[PDB]
């Protein structure tokens, strides 16, 4: 098991692809879709 | 305290007021005066009072309750048209006291 | 856009301060940063003449509050749950 | 601000004794996009 | 207005001479981006054991800039 063995690199690759799609939904709350602010609470305090 | 000292100046010569970073109490301010009249664009009225920017900008100016309705930016009356106008694009409040 | 130096003047009576109040979900008010979160001690991290402290994501995880000790910053954590169900039975069970 | 100038300061320093002073050098700031190192002490050791 | 205080009694003032060929000297020190040569700290906020790309007024890297001297006035022993 090393960076250089192929079957390694695979077993870690697929980690990697299940740790993308949960970090895809975290990232996702933190921007901001044209508003003020990312938080639905400070957006009503600010604004009418 | 300059709000609060001296004589007002017309509304084509109002002073402006500027404050960046300070803490703000609007309710003490208010409690002074009386406010025959509080209107608010953009933004609640009762908002305003709790809410942070990056700046505040006030202006002081000395305005009959008679002609309220001329000083709005919908009105076409000469004092909004010539006298002072708000950006509309940056939230406004207009209080009458 | 990511900074607002005007904010409202408020008044912290004593119960009311991050000391004491420390594991508890709380909302937070502090120099116009307004959120939900639990505080915790954490060792010093960050410039101390910033105050807030903030991650590559732009979410506040640390705050230097005026008595001088840094503060962990975490969001209140919701408690998962799923209902097992069996139609036939009609029994159903909460897991948590 | 459109314009700005450097004051030359000259020192009456006795002729015998004169001391040599450092250069200051001005260097003109552009909006840029900087990849940023943060250290545990939140220093910016290192830019990109 | 703010007073400085009294302006400078004797309306005649110091002679200068300029001579740019002796401040004309090289010693170039370009910025170096790997040492955070002339870096603002963002003002906003503190960031801590994290690497990411911020957008804020920076010099350009290697940039030798514009560089100026201070020399002592001419003497002659007593007086300058």
């Amino acid at each position: 098991f090393t960076t250089t063995n192929e079957a390694f690199q695979k077993v870690q690759d697929a980690v990697n692809n299940n740790a993308q799609a949960l970090s895809k939904l975290a990232s996702e709350l933190s921007n901001t879709f044209g508003a003020i602010s990312a938080s639905i609470g400070d957006i009503i305090q600010r604004l009418d | 305290s300059p709000l609060l000292s001296g004589t007002p100046p017309q509304v084509y010569n109002f002073k402006r007021l500027v404050f960046t970073n300070c803490n703000y109490n609007l309710t003490k301010l208010l409690s002074l005066f009386s406010v025959n009249d509080f209107t608010c664009s953009q933004i609640s009225p009762a908002a305003i009072a709790s809410n942070c920017y990056s700046s505040l900008i006030l202006d002081y100016f000395s305005y009959p309750l008679s002609m309220k309705s001329d000083l709005s930016v919908s009105s076409a009356g000469p004092i909004s048209q010539f006298n002072y106008k708000q950006s509309f694009s940056n939230p406004t409040c207009l209080i009458l006291a | 856009t990511d900074t607002n130096s005007v904010c409202p003047k408020l008044e912290f009576a004593n119960d009311t301060k991050i000391a004491s109040q420390l594991g508890n979900c709380v909302e937070y008010s502090l120099y116009g940063v307004s959120g939900r979160g639990v505080f915790q001690n954490c060792t010093a991290v960050g410039v101390r003449q910033q105050r807030f402290v903030y991650d590559a994501y732009q979410n506040l995880v640390g705050y230097y509050s005026d008595d001088g000790n840094y503060y962990c910053l975490r969001a209140c954590v919701s408690v998962p749950v799923s209902v097992i169900y069996d139609k036939e039975t009609k029994t159903h069970a909460t897991l948590f | 601000i459109k314009y700005y100038s450097i004051i030359p300061h000259s020192i009456r320093s006795i002729q015998s004794d004169r001391k040599a002073w450092a250069a200051f050098y001005v260097y003109k700031l552009q909006p840029l996009t900087f990849l940023l190192d943060f250290s545990v002490d939140g220093y910016i050791r290192r830019a990109i | 207005y703010v007073d400085v205080g009294p302006d400078s009694v004797k309306s005649a003032c110091i002679e200068v001479d300029i001579q740019q060929t002796f401040f004309d000297k090289t010693w170039p020190r370009p910025i170096d981006v790997s040492k955070a040569d002339g870096i603002i700290y963002p003002q906003g906020r503190t960031y801590s054991n994290i690497t990411i790309t911020y957008q804020g007024l920076f010099p350009y890297q290697g940039d030798h800039g514009d560089m100026y001297v201070y020399s002592a006035g001419h003497a002659t022993g007593t007086t300058p």
